[PDB]
């Protein structure tokens, strides 16, 4: 959120003329918010459009942020944490498996509420189930992927 | 086998089908065999000596009865079987050596005689230089020469699982 500005002239304004000359059709920044409006925007201060320079050159440098070295691209993760993982996670995509049955029974029963009032403050084991599901896989999938180009590459 | 109706049928049909069951399981073509075999009627497949006799041998075969494969040499219900007969005994006197040679952690040969069906100890020496055995240094052919984990094979599953995850 940034915005450029250039006053108004009190002069101009009280002797009827618009301190802006619409040659273009570029005075459409984002139909002014009504925090400026009320602050004084159109009134004593007008917004300038702004842009950026892009160069290519520092955006490799801006993407390499978040980047990983290679240490970290082939690490494996330690196995009795993982092994704990993938435990922990499976009991409670057991116990999401007994309420998602639960669900499943008492969800056709009767949807007066089901649309949107039958979910709120309550798990949705659907849900729930689903993301655990999802980073198991992804965990597990992973480190196999990892061990075994360990196992060939460091030979 | 076409010109049912309009021909009386040639008694020799059945003889001669059963000869081309003998070509077929002599030349090993145990498909072709099987889809011949099943162009015969029931009760002639069943009963017949001409049908069963290429059918019996061919379970016998399948079942590792050598020795009955063998008999069959002299059942031979019509003489002309000899010739078809003499290939198919061949080839199964090298299946039984392959079989000796996967299991029979040590074998004799007095009794591997016997066992490979052979006459006579030059024929057996004779076989033994084929292929290759250590002739029994206490008479004994002890043929007895019985990781690396499939990280590629696997890798690639596994990149496959996580392709057909992804194209979601």
């Amino acid at each position: 959120v940034i915005d450029a500005f250039r006053l108004i002239n009190a002069n101009m304004m009280v002797l009827g003329h618009e301190p802006r000359q619409t040659t273009s059709n570029l005075g459409h920044l984002n139909k002014p918010s009504i925090q400026a409006l009320i602050h004084g925007l159109n009134r004593h201060y007008y917004s300038i459009t702004i842009n950026y320079r892009k160069n290519e050159l520092e955006q490799k440098m801006l993407l390499n942020l978040h980047k990983k070295s290679w240490m970290e691209g082939l690490t494996l993760q330690d196995y009795s944490e993982h092994c704990k993982h993938n435990e922990s996670v499976v009991k409670e995509m057991l116990e999401l498996a007994k309420n998602y049955n639960k669900a499943v029974e008492e969800e056709d029963k009767m949807t007066p509420e089901q649309l949107a009032i039958k979910n709120v403050g309550k798990q949705d084991p659907k849900r729930h189930l689903e993301e655990h599901v999802d980073v198991l896989m992804t965990s597990n999938i992973v480190q196999c992927l990892a061990a075994m180009l360990d196992t060939v590459v460091f030979k | 086998f076409d010109y049912k109706e309009q021909l009386p049928e040639s008694a020799y049909m059945h003889q001669l089908l059963g000869l081309n069951l003998l070509f077929l399981l002599s030349q090993n073509r145990v498909a072709e065999f099987h889809t011949e075999l099943e162009r015969l009627p029931a009760k002639d497949i069943q009963t017949n000596v001409y049908i069963k006799h290429p059918v019996s041998l061919e379970q016998y075969l399948m079942e590792g009865s050598y020795n009955k494969v063998f008999l069959a040499k002299g059942n031979i219900p019509a003489e002309s079987y000899t010739f078809f007969i003499d290939i198919l005994l061949d080839t199964i006197r090298d299946e039984i050596a392959g079989c000796i040679e996967k299991a029979y952690e040590k074998i004799l040969f007095t009794e591997a005689t016997r066992i490979l069906f052979f006459n006579t100890p030059k024929k057996m020496t004779d076989y033994a230089k084929k292929r290759g055995w250590v002739l029994g240094p206490n008479n004994y052919y002890s043929f007895a020469s019985q990781t690396t984990i499939p990280s590629t094979e696997l890798a690639k599953q596994v990149i496959e699982y996580a392709r057909q995850l992804e194209m979601i």
